C-alpha cells in the first residue's frame, strides 16, 4: 500500500500522491496493463502533489552526480521535509515509493517514519513509476516550462562530460 | 405555516413523478422487511422530490397566444399577423410547396421532425429536410401510393404501392419489397418495438419486425375493410377504426379485439390518440367527433360536431388538436385537460386555417416545433401555430438536432433495447406483477341448495358416475 | 468528452437554491431562466477539454457577484431566511476543480487564497496554502504570504515554520530572506511594544547564515541593511546595524555599498536637535567617502538616489537643502 | 428608484441587460 | 447503423436491415438489374408463371 | 422539377439556420479570424475584441456615441436578429445603414474593420444588409478587406445589380475598376445604386473624399460609355 | 400576444465549443415503456454476464508433482502464498511473478497436512514427522529448517495468531497445543478432558483474539479460550466436519465444511441451531474460506468443483470446474477479496476470480456506471422467468450433473418416507422441527 511516490526527472523532482492504488495480484493482467497504458485510466491513480525544479544546470549536474552515486541531496531532503507529514514510526508510518534501493535506505534513515519501497524490489511501485515515466510529459504540462527533450539532452551531455573530463583533453577542432 | 409549500410540493411530485400510490409501511409485519421498505420509501420520496426540483433547469418556453381585448378572439388571427409578430427563425418555417399534377399529397414527419416525407397519390414520393431546405430523395414510382411512412430514422422509409409495401434507403434506392403485405392501405410504425403494422384493404393486420425481418402475428380483423388506423404512443396498441362505426383496439398477442369502443353511426373517418395515452378523439362519417378517456374507457364529453366528415385528425405534443375536414382544418385547444376529473366542452376553436379550395388530405404536427403541416391536393402547406409543440425535449430519447455520431449510437441502443412484441398490453407496466393463479398453486403445494341441483343437471349428461356425484345424490335425497 | 453528463450534476445541485429563490419573491422567473442559462454556459465551458484559468476565474467572479447581488436584494426585500452557504460551497467546488485542472497557475492559487481569506475561512486557508506551497516551493511571494499571515494571526511558531522552510528552498534570490528578517524584527517590535528577545540575536543569526548563500553579494548585504534601517525605535538595533557594518567592512572593504553603509549608518532612529547633528556626522562620512578611493560614479549614483529619498521630506532648512543641491549637481 | 447604483451594476453584470438592450435599440 | 461491436453483434445475431429471409437473397433485384427489367411487377409475373409451369411438370 | 424549383426558392429565401452544420458554417464566416478559430468563439470573446475596436473608433470620431448605446451594447451581445418582428428588423436595418454610412470613411483602419466584424458576426449584416455593406465596401475594391468580404458573402444574397462579382468570388481576386465601370455602363441599376448610396450619405453629411472621387470617376466613365453606346446615327433612335 | 417557441442550435452546441449540449426532460410523457425497457435491459445484462463470465485466470508456475494437500496465504502481505504437496515438498510463491516459484524445499517425508505463515516473515509446516519452521525470505536461500518439533503426537493442522507470535497446532492425540515463538519450547497442551479422537482442523479467530475453534472426527466442534487455558463447549453434529473457519468481520460466526455435503454457518454464542445451511454439493466439502470482506464463501469440494456463495444465500452463486482439475482440496481468497486460489489433487494451484464477469483495473465512469446499473437492474428483475433461467444456467460436468440428479431423487424419496411416517404415525401431533435446528445432534459443556 503506497501513499506517496518520488519521481526524479531532468527538469526536477516531483512527488505524486496515489489515490485508488493499483491492484497487486492482477498486475500481469491485460485489463490492468491497458489501464496502465491509457492516460485517462492512470491519471485517476496518480495526482500531482509537489514539484521542485532545479535552479540551474549546475544544480541539476550535482543532482545526478549525487543520485546516481546513491546519496540523496539536501534539497531533496528539504522537499521531503516540506511535503511528507512529520512522523516517527512508532504508531503510524508513511509509505513512499522510490526508484532506487540505496535512495530508499537513505530516505528511511533520514526520516524514520517513512517506509520506502524500491522499484527494484517491489512490482507494484515498479509498475506505478513505470506508468508515470510513460505519461510524464502530460502529468507535468501545466507547470512544465518548455519541454523535457532539450533538458534531458543538455543534462545528459553535462553529466557525461563531467564523468569523462572531456573538454580538458579534447582540443583538435 | 411555512411548511405548507413543502407539503404542496410533495403532493405535486407524488402526483407527477411518483408512478404509484405508496408502499404501506405500517402493515409490514417483518422487522427487516419493515426497515428495508422504509429505506425504499425514503429513497423513492426523495427521487420524486429531486426530479420535481430539477424540473427548473428546463431551457425553452411553451409558446402561446392570448387575446387582449374583449372583442378580439383567438380564431380570428391571420397567419400574416402571426408571421409579423413572431421571430424570424420560426417565421422561416411557414412555407408552401406547390405540387399540382401528381395527386393529393400525404405528409409524415420523422419522429424528431428533421426530415419529412410527402407522397402524392399518383406516385410522387419525396423526402426532404424541410428546415435546411435540401431534399434527400425524390422518386416517381409509376403506380399509386397509399401511405408513406418513415421508419426508426430518416434513413429508411416505407411506401405502400398498389400491391405491396416497399422499404427504401436514404438515397431512394429500393432496399426491398414485402410480398406478404398485399394491398396495404394503412401503415403504422411502432417506434420502441421495431414492428411495422399494416392494414390491408381485406382487413388483415400484419406486424412485421423491421429489424430481424419476420412477420410476428398476422391478425385477421374478422369484420369489414378498415377505414382508419392510429397507434397509441403509450401502449403501442393499434386503434383501428371500422366501417360499422366502432373502433377496435388491437395487439399482436390476441386475435380478438382488446376492447371495442362503440362510436359514430356511420364509419369513423379518422382517429387520434394522446402521447400520454390519456384520450382519443375520433371523427365519424356522421358529422360528429368525440373524445374518450382511454385509461377508464368511457366518453369524456358530449360529441362535438364538425361541419364535414373530417378526413384527418392529429393531436399535438401539448393539448392542441388539428381536425382537418373538407378543405380547411381547425385547431382546438382544450378538449381534454389531464388535471380535470370531469371534462368541459370548448365553445370556440383555437384557430382556423383558411378554406381557399384545397381539399385537406392529411394534417400532421411537426413533433417538436410549433407548426402544423397540411398535405392537400395542391401540395404541402406548413402553417405556424404558437401553442403547440413540446418545448423541452429529452436528448436521450429523441433529438431534433442529432449529429451523425449521435444518430449511429442511438440507433444501436434502440436496436439493443427493442422490445419483444409479447410485451404489449393495455397497461404497459405489468412486467413483474404477480401470476395470481401460479402463486395460489405454489402456496397450496407448500402448505399441503340452489347450485347443487344445476350441478346434477350438468353432470347427468356425461354419463360418468364419478363418486362425488354419488355424494351429491345422497345430499339431494336428504334435501 | 462526457461534458453534458458531467455538468448535469452541478446544475442539478444548483437547482434547489433556485427553487427557494423562486418561491421567495427575490428573483423573478425570467431572471431565474437567465441564471440557469448563464450557469449552464459556464459549466459547459468549465468542464470542457481545452480550458483556461481565466475561464475558471470568470466563473468564480460570476458566482461571487451573484452572491453579492442576492445579498443586496435580500437586504432590500427584508428577508433573513436565505443564507449564502450554498453559494460559498459551490464556489469552493469551482476552485477545487480549478486547482485540480491547472495546479501550475499562481494567479489562480492566489485568487483561491484571496477568496478563502475573504469569506473568513482560516483553517481552509491554511490547507490551501499548504497545497500551494507544495506545488510552488520556489515562490517567494507564496512563502511570504504564508509567513506574514501566520504572523498577523500571531502564531509566530507557525510563521517561523513557513519562513524557515521557505529559506531552505528559495536560496537563489535574497527576497524571502529579507522578508524573514523583516518579520522577525517586526516580532521584536511587537515584543517591545507589549511592554532570547532581550538580546534579539535572531537577525544576526540570519545574517551569519546568509553570509554563505548563493546570492551573497555586497548589493544583497546592502539590501539587508536597507531592510534593517527601518523601524529603528528598538533596543538592540544599534547592535544589529553595527554588526552589519563590521561584517561588510571586514568582507567587502572598498565597495561602494560598504561606503554607503558607512555614510548612512548614524541616522538610525532620528526624525529635533539630534537630526542635524547626526546629519553633519553623516555628511562628514559622505565627504570622506567622496574623496576616498572608491568607484565614484557608483557611489554618486547611490548618493543621488538616497538624496532623492532625502528630498522627499519637508520640514528642513533652506541652507541645508541648497547645499544638498550643490553637492548633488557636480556628481 | 430604491436601488443602489452598485446594485444596478451587479444586476447588469450578473443577470443580463436584455431589456435595456431592446430599449437602446428602439430609439 | 455502425459496425456492431462484439457483444452488440452477439446480442443482435439475427439482425440486418438490408436482407431479410423474405427477400430471398435479393434474387428479384439481381435478376431485374442483370436483364434490365424495368418493372419488378414484370419479374414477379414471370416468376409466378414459371412456378405454375414447374408445378405442371411436378404433376406430370 | 417544378417542386425542386419552388423548394430552391424557399431555401434561398430562408434566413435562419435549421441544422447544426448550417449554424456552424454561418458562425464560421468572419472577417478577421480564420474559420478553424472562428467556429469556436462565443459572443463574449467577439464582443471584447470588437468593443476594443469600437472604443478606438469612438475615440477617433465623436458621432459614434449613439451606436455605443444601440448597436455595440452589452445587451446587444445577446439579441438574435431572426427572432424579432418585421418592424424591429426594419429599425435595426436603419441603424445598421446609418453606422455603415458613418464608418465608410475610416474603413482602411483596423478599429473600423473590427466594428464591421462585430456587425457581421452578431447581426449577420452580410446576409441581411448585403446592399449597404457591399456598397460601402465598393470604394475600397482594391484592398484585402474587400477580398475577405467578397469571400464571406453568400452568393444568392447579393442583389442583382452586383452580380458581376461572381467570378471574383469564385477566384478570390479584387475586381478592377474596368469591371465596375463596364457593368455600370451596361446596367442602369448598378449606377443608380452607387449614386443612391453616395447621395444618401451626402444628405446626412457623412461624405468623404474617397467616396466622392469614387462616385465622380465612375459616373463620369459610365456616362462616357453610355453616350458611346447611345449614339446611333438614326434620328429617332438617337432622340 | 403571440409568441412561438424558437429553438436555436445554440441549445445543442454553443458556438466556439465542441461540447454537445444534451438538454434533458425527465417528464414521464417523454419516456414510454419504463418497466418494459428496463426488463429488456436486465435481460441484456444477464446475457452479457453469461457471455463474459470467464473465471479462469491462471496457474501458479509448473505446479507440484503430486497433489496440493495444504496451502496458506500470508495475511499481512498481499502476494505471498505457500503450498505443500503430497510428496512432502513445499513451495513459496509470489503472486506478482507466477512464472516460477520463489522458494522450494523437500520439507518432510509424508504429505504436508498443515501449513501457515508467521507474522514476521517465516513459515511453519506440519506433517506426521512433526512441525518445522523455515525462513523463505533470506539473502542466502536455506533449505534447512531453523526449528523443529516432534513431541506432541501426530500433528494435523496449524493456525497462527493475528497479532502476537503465538500459534496453535492441532495434533492427533485429541489435544491442540499452543506455542509462543522465541520463549516457549514444548508449548501448552489444551485438551478436552477425556478426548481420544483426532482434532482435524484448528483456526484462530482473527477478530476476537484468544478464541480458538476446532473440529474433530467425533463429528464434533470444540471451542477454546486461550485466556483461561481450557476448552469451552463441544457440540456433536450428525456427520464429520472437515474444516472450521471464522468470519473476519463478525467475530462470533463460524462455518464448518462437513461430510454431509454441507456448510453450516453457526453462532458461537448459541450452538442450538445453524444460522445458515449452504447445500449445493455432490461429494464431500473439503475446504471452506470466508472472504476477507466477510460476506462470501469459497468451498472446494471432493468432486471437481469450487462453489462461490454469498453469506445469506443458501445456494450457489457460482460453480467453477475444469477437466484438468482432478480433485479440490484447499481453496482460499486473496486479500483483495477478488481472486480465489485452488490447490487441487493434480498438483496445481490455480488462480480463479470471484465475480467471474467483472473485470479488474481502473474503469471509466460511464463503464463502471453501466456495470453498477446492470447489477442493480438484475437485483430488481432477477426473479422473472426468462432472466431467471438464463442467470441460473451453468454447464456442469457430466458426473456432477448425474450425481446431483441422483441426490435430488434420493432426497425426495427420504422426504416422502418421512412425510408418510409423519402422516401415519404418532408424530403428527408435533411441530415440524426446522432444518437448521435439525443440523445439530447434541450440545454439551
Amino acid at each position: 500500500v503506497v501513499n506517496f511516490l518520488l519521481f526524479e526527472s531532468a527538469v526536477g523532482f516531483s512527488l505524486f500522491e496515489v489515490v485508488h492504488q493499483a491492484d497487486t495480484v492482477g498486475l500481469e493482467l491485460p485489463e490492468v496493463k491497458d489501464a496502465m497504458k491509457t492516460l485517462d485510466k492512470f491519471g485517476k491513480m496518480v495526482k500531482l502533489r509537489s514539484f521542485n525544479p532545479w535552479t540551474s544546470a549546475a544544480q541539476g549536474l550535482e543532482a545526478i552526480n549525487l543520485i546516481s552515486e546513491g546519496i540523496m541531496p539536501e534539497y531533496l531532503k528539504s522537499a521531503l521535509e516540506m511535503n511528507l507529514p512529520q512522523t516517527s514510526g512508532k504508531k503510524s508510518k508513511v509509505v513512499l515509493g522510490v526508484a532506487d534501493k540505496k535512495l530508499a535506505g537513505e530516505i528511511t534513515a533520514a526520516f524514520p517514519g517513512v517506509q520506502c519501497e524500491a522499484a527494484d524490489t517491489s512490482e507494484v511501485v515498479a509498475a506505478l513509476l513505470r506508468g508515470i515515466r510513460t505519461h510524464a510529459n502530460k502529468l507535468h504540462k501545466s507547470l512544465q516550462e518548455g519541454d523535457i527533450g532539450r533538458a534531458q539532452l543538455g543534462l545528459g551531455h553535462a553529466y557525461s562530460r563531467a564523468k569523462v573530463k572531456f573538454s580538458v583533453h579534447k582540443n583538435d577542432n | 405555516k411555512a411548511e405548507l409549500d413543502r407539503i404542496r410540493r410533495y403532493k405535486q411530485a407524488q402526483k407527477k413523478y411518483g408512478r404509484g400510490p405508496r408502499v404501506d409501511i405500517k402493515s409490514v409485519r417483518d422487522k427487516k422487511l419493515r426497515r428495508t421498505l422504509t429505506n425504499l420509501e425514503n429513497k423513492y420520496k426523495t427521487a420524486a422530490l429531486k426530479a420535481k426540483e430539477a424540473e427548473i433547469l428546463l431551457e425553452n418556453q411553451t409558446g402561446f397566444l392570448e387575446p387582449e381585448g374583449e372583442l378580439e378572439r383567438t380564431y380570428k388571427v391571420r397567419q400574416d399577423e402571426i408571421v409579423k409578430e413572431v421571430a424570424v427563425e420560426v417565421a422561416q418555417k411557414k412555407f408552401e410547396l406547390k405540387l399540382t399534377e401528381l395527386g393529393p399529397y400525404t405528409c409524415e414527419y420523422s419522429r424528431n421532425g428533421r426530415d419529412l416525407i410527402l407522397a402524392g397519390r399518383k406516385g410522387h414520393v419525396a423526402t426532404m429536410d424541410w428546415r435546411e431546405g435540401k431534399l434527400g430523395c425524390e422518386l416517381q414510382l409509376g403506380e399509386t401510393v397509399r401511405d408513406a411512412r418513415f421508419l426508426h430514422n430518416n434513413q429508411f422509409f416505407a411506401v405502400a404501392q398498389k400491391k405491396y409495401v416497399y422499404i427504401y434507403d436514404h438515397n431512394g434506392v429500393e432496399i426491398h419489397c414485402l410480398r406478404k403485405h398485399v394491398e396495404v392501405s394503412h401503415m403504422e410504425f411502432l417506434p420502441y418495438h421495431f414492428l411495422l403494422a399494416t392494414l390491408s384493404i381485406s382487413g388483415q393486420l400484419k406486424y412485421q419486425d423491421t429489424s430481424t425481418g419476420q412477420i410476428v402475428a398476422e391478425i385477421a380483423t374478422k369484420h369489414g375493410t378498415p377505414v382508419s388506423l392510429t397507434q397509441n404512443p403509450y401502449n403501442a396498441i393499434l386503434h383501428i377504426g371500422q366501417q360499422n362505426g366502432t373502433v377496435t383496439l388491437w395487439s399482436p398477442n390476441s386475435t380478438d379485439p382488446l376492447v371495442k369502443l362503440l362510436a359514430h353511426r356511420g364509419p369513423v373517418r379518422s382517429l387520434a390518440v394522446d402521447r400520454e395515452g390519456r384520450y382519443m378523439v375520433s371523427t365519424g362519417q356522421d358529422n360528429k367527433m368525440c373524445i374518450w378517456d382511454i385509461r377508464n374507457f368511457k366518453e369524456a364529453v358530449n360529441s362535438y360536431f364538425t361541419r364535414a366528415p373530417a378526413t384527418s385528425v392529429a393531436i399535438s405534443d401539448t393539448g392542441l388538436t388539428a381536425v382537418g375536414w373538407g378543405t380547411h382544418t381547425t385547431i382546438w385547444k382544450g378538449l381534454f385537460n389531464k388535471e380535470r376529473p370531469v371534462q368541459v366542452k370548448v365553445d370556440s376553436p383555437y384557430m382556423t386555417w383558411g378554406g381557399q379550395g384545397q381539399v385537406v388530405e392529411r394534417v400532421r404536427w411537426c413533433p417538436f416545433e410549433d407548426i402544423l403541416g397540411i398535405g392537400h391536393n395542391e401540395g404541402f402547406s406548413s402553417i405556424i401555430v404558437p401553442g403547440a409543440g413540446e418545448a423541452n425535449y429529452d436528448a436521450l430519447e429523441v433529438n431534433p438536432f442529432e449529429t451523425k455520431k449521435q444518430r449511429q449510437e442511438g440507433e444501436v441502443k434502440a436496436l439493443l433495447n427493442k422490445l419483444q412484441p409479447e410485451m404489449i398490453a393495455l397497461d404497459p407496466n405489468f412486467i413483474g406483477n404477480l401470476d395470481l393463479r401460479s402463486e395460489k398453486q405454489r402456496q397450496a403445494e407448500r402448505d399441503l341448495n340452489t347450485a347443487l341441483k344445476k350441478y346434477l343437471r350438468k353432470q347427468r349428461k356425461k354419463n360418468i358416475i364419478d363418486e362425488k356425484r354419488l355424494k351429491a345424490e345422497e345430499l339431494y335425497r336428504q334435501m | 468528452a462526457w461534458v453534458a453528463d458531467k455538468a448535469r450534476f452541478y446544475l442539478e445541485r444548483a437547482a434547489p437554491e433556485l427553487r427557494e429563490w423562486e418561491e421567495k419573491e427575490i428573483f423573478t422567473k425570467d431572471e431565474i431562466r437567465n441564471l440557469v442559462a448563464k450557469r449552464s454556459d459556464f459549466e459547459h465551458l468549465v468542464l470542457a477539454p481545452g480550458t483556461k484559468p481565466t475561464d475558471f476565474l470568470n466563473y468564480v467572479n460570476w458566482e461571487r457577484s451573484l452572491d453579492r447581488l442576492r445579498a443586496k436584494r435580500c437586504a432590500r426585500l427584508n428577508i433573513r431566511s436565505v443564507t449564502s452557504h450554498a453559494s460559498q460551497a459551490r464556489t469552493f467546488g469551482i476552485f477545487e476543480r480549478a486547482v485540480l485542472k491547472h495546479p501550475g497557475s499562481i494567479e489562480l492559487w492566489l485568487a483561491y487564497l484571496e477568496f478563502a481569506a475573504q469569506v473568513k475561512a482560516t483553517k481552509r486557508w491554511r490547507r490551501i496554502m499548504t497545497r500551494a506551497l507544495r506545488l510552488h516551493p520556489m515562490n517567494a511571494s507564496l512563502w511570504t504570504l504564508a509567513g506574514r499571515r501566520a504572523a498577523q494571526n500571531g502564531d509566530m511558531q507557525r510563521a517561523r515554520a513557513h519562513f524557515l522552510r521557505g529559506c531552505r528552498f528559495c536560496t537563489r534570490e535574497p527576497t524571502l530572506w529579507l522578508e524573514y528578517a523583516r518579520c522577525e524584527m517586526d516580532w521584536l517590535a511587537r515584543m517591545e511594544a507589549k511592554k532570547p528577545a532581550l538580546s534579539g540575536a535572531i537577525p544576526i543569526a540570519v545574517f551569519d547564515v546568509a553570509r554563505k548563500q548563493p546570492f551573497w553579494g555586497p548589493a544583497a548585504a546592502e539590501k539587508f541593511f536597507d531592510v534593517f534601517a527601518k523601524f529603528g525605535h528598538l533596543s538592540c538595533h544599534e547592535r544589529i546595524i553595527s554588526h552589519v557594518v563590521t561584517t561588510m567592512q571586514e568582507l567587502f572593504p572598498n565597495h561602494p555599498c560598504t561606503w554607503s553603509v558607512h555614510i548612512r549608518q548614524p541616522l538610525v532612529g532620528v526624525d529635533t536637535p539630534a537630526f542635524p547633528k547626526a546629519l553633519r556626522e553623516s555628511l562628514a562620512r559622505l565627504k570622506a567617502a567622496l574623496q576616498s578611493t572608491t568607484d565614484r560614479k557608483a557611489l554618486a549614483t547611490k548618493m543621488v538616489a538616497w538624496m532623492d529619498g532625502i528630498l522627499a521630506i519637508e520640514k528642513l532648512d533652506a541652507a541645508i537643502r541648497t547645499v544638498l543641491e550643490h553637492t548633488k549637481r557636480s556628481l | 428608484a430604491e436601488k443602489d447604483a452598485e446594485e444596478e451594476e451587479l444586476e447588469k453584470f450578473v443577470l443580463g441587460a436584455k431589456e435595456t438592450f431592446r430599449e437602446q435599440l428602439f430609439r | 447503423v455502425r459496425k456492431l461491436k462484439y457483444h452488440e453483434q452477439k446480442l443482435l445475431k439475427k439482425h440486418d436491415f438490408i436482407n431479410y429471409k423474405s427477400d430471398n437473397n435479393h434474387r428479384d433485384h439481381d435478376v431485374i438489374r442483370r436483364y434490365m427489367i424495368q418493372k419488378p411487377e414484370d419479374y414477379h409475373k414471370y416468376n409466378r408463371l414459371c412456378g405454375s409451369l414447374r408445378q405442371f411438370a411436378h404433376r406430370l | 422539377s417544378s417542386l425542386a424549383q419552388q423548394l430552391a426558392q424557399i431555401a434561398a429565401n430562408s434566413r435562419s439556420s435549421f441544422n447544426v452544420k448550417a449554424l456552424k458554417a454561418s458562425h464560421s464566416k468572419s472577417l478577421i479570424w480564420e474559420p478553424r478559430v472562428a467556429v469556436s468563439q462565443t459572443f463574449a470573446e467577439i464582443y471584447s475584441q470588437c468593443y476594443e475596436g469600437f472604443k478606438e473608433l469612438c475615440h477617433l470620431d465623436s458621432r459614434f456615441v449613439p451606436f455605443d448605446a444601440t448597436l455595440f451594447s452589452a445587451q446587444s451581445q445577446e439579441v438574435d436578429r431572426t427572432q424579432m418582428t418585421a418592424e424591429e428588423n426594419a429599425a435595426l436595418d436603419k441603424r445598421v445603414d446609418s453606422f455603415l454610412h458613418l464608418v465608410g470613411s475610416r474603413l482602411r483602419l483596423m478599429p473600423a474593420i473590427k466594428a464591421v466584424e462585430w456587425l457581421i458576426r452578431r447581426f449577420r449584416i452580410h446576409e441581411f444588409n448585403t446592399g449597404t455593406l457591399l456598397a460601402t465596401f465598393l470604394p475600397y475594391h482594391t484592398i484585402p478587406a474587400f477580398v475577405t468580404l467578397l469571400s464571406i458573402l453568400p452568393v444568392q444574397r447579393i442583389p442583382i445589380e452586383y452580380r458581376f462579382l461572381d467570378p471574383y468570388i469564385k477566384s478570390l481576386t479584387p475586381p478592377p475598376r474596368a469591371a465596375i465601370v463596364q457593368q455600370a455602363t451596361n446596367r442602369p441599376d448598378l449606377l443608380s445604386a452607387i449614386s443612391r448610396y453616395t447621395l444618401d450619405s451626402c444628405r446626412a453629411k457623412q461624405e468623404y473624399p474617397g467616396l466622392i472621387s469614387f462616385w465622380g470617376g465612375i459616373m463620369a466613365e459610365a456616362v462616357n460609355g453610355m453616350i458611346d453606346k447611345m449614339r446611333s446615327g438614326r434620328r429617332a433612335i438617337q432622340l | 400576444k403571440i409568441k412561438a417557441l424558437t429553438r436555436s442550435i445554440t441549445a445543442q452546441q454553443a458556438p466556439g465549443s465542441d461540447v454537445q449540449r444534451a438538454p434533458r426532460n425527465l417528464a414521464p410523457e417523454l419516456h414510454p415503456f419504463e418497466r418494459a425497457r428496463e426488463y429488456q435491459r436486465a435481460l441484456n445484462a444477464v446475457k452479457l454476464e453469461r457471455m463474459f463470465a470467464k473465471p479462469f485466470l491462471g496457474q501458479l508456475g509448473n505446479g507440484h508433482v503430486q497433489g496440493v494437500y495444504s496451502m496458506c496465504k500470508d495475511k499481512n502481505s498481499l502476494n505471498c502464498i505457500a503450498s505443500g504437496s503430497g510428496d512432502g515438498v513445499v513451495k513459496v510463491w509470489d503472486l506478482t511473478t507466477r512464472d516460477e516459484e520463489t522458494w522450494r524445499v523437500a520439507a518432510h517425508n509424508n504429505i504436508v497436512k498443515g501449513l501457515t505463515f508467521t507474522n514476521d516473515k517465516k513459515l511453519l509446516s506440519c506433517a506426521t514427522d512433526g512441525i518445522k519452521l523455515w525462513d523463505p525470505y533470506a539473502s542466502p536461500s536455506n533449505t534447512t529448517p531453523i526449528a523443529t518439533w516432534q513431541e506432541g503426537g501426530p500433528y494435523t493442522s496449524l493456525s497462527f495468531h493475528r497479532s502476537a507470535n503465538t500459534f496453535a497446532a492441532s495434533s492427533g492425540q485429541g489435544c491442540i497445543r499452543i506455542w509462543d515463538l522465541e520463549h516457549s519450547t514444548a508449548g501448552q497442551a489444551i485438551q478436552w478432558p477425556s478426548f481420544v479422537d483426532t482434532i482435524t482442523d484448528v483456526c484462530f479467530n482473527q477478530v476476537e483474539t484468544s478464541v480458538i475453534g476446532s473440529v474433530a472426527t467425533d463429528r464434533s466442534i470444540i471451542l477454546f479460550d486461550l485466556r483461561t487455558n481450557m476448552p469451552v463447549i463441544k457440540t456433536v453434529l450428525h456427520f464429520a466436519c472437515n474444516r472450521i473457519v471464522f468470519n473476519p468481520m463478525e467475530a462470533m460466526n463460524l462455518a464448518v465444511a462437513s461430510e454431509d455435503h454441507n456448510i453450516y454457518i453457526f453462532d458461537a454464542r448459541n450452538f442450538d441451531k445453524a444460522l445458515n445451511i449452504q447445500k449445493g454439493h455432490v461429494a464431500a466439502v473439503m475446504d471452506v474460506e470466508f472472504s476477507p470482506t466477510g460476506e462470501e464463501l469459497v468451498s472446494g469440494s471432493y468432486d471437481r468443483t469450487i462453489r462461490l456463495w454469498r453469506r445469506d444465500a443458501g445456494h450457489s452463486r457460482d460453480v467453477y470446474h475444469t477437466k484438468r482439475m482432478q480433485r479440490v482440496f484447499r481453496t482460499m481468497w486473496t486479500m483483495d477479496s477478488k481472486y480465489i486460489l485452488t490447490g487441487s489433487d493434480d498438483g496445481n494451484v490455480r488462480l480463479w476470480r470471484a465475480n467471474a464477469s467483472e473485470r479488474s483495473g481502473v474503469k471509466a465512469t460511464r463503464q463502471r456506471q453501466a456495470l453498477e446499473y446492470n447489477n442493480a437492474l438484475l437485483d430488481r428483475y432477477g426473479h422473472l422467468p426468462e432472466i431467471r433461467r438464463i442467470r441460473r444456467h451453468r454447464h456442469l460436468p457430466k458426473v456432477v450433473k448425474k450425481a446431483t440428479e441422483i441426490k435430488r431423487e434420493e432426497l425426495a424419496a427420504i422426504k416422502r418416507r418421512e412425510e408418510n411416517e409423519r402422516k401415519h404415525s404418532n408424530k403428527k401431533y408435533e411441530k415440524r422441527k426446522s432444518e437448521r435446528e435439525k443440523a445439530v445432534l447434541v450440545k454439551q459443556q
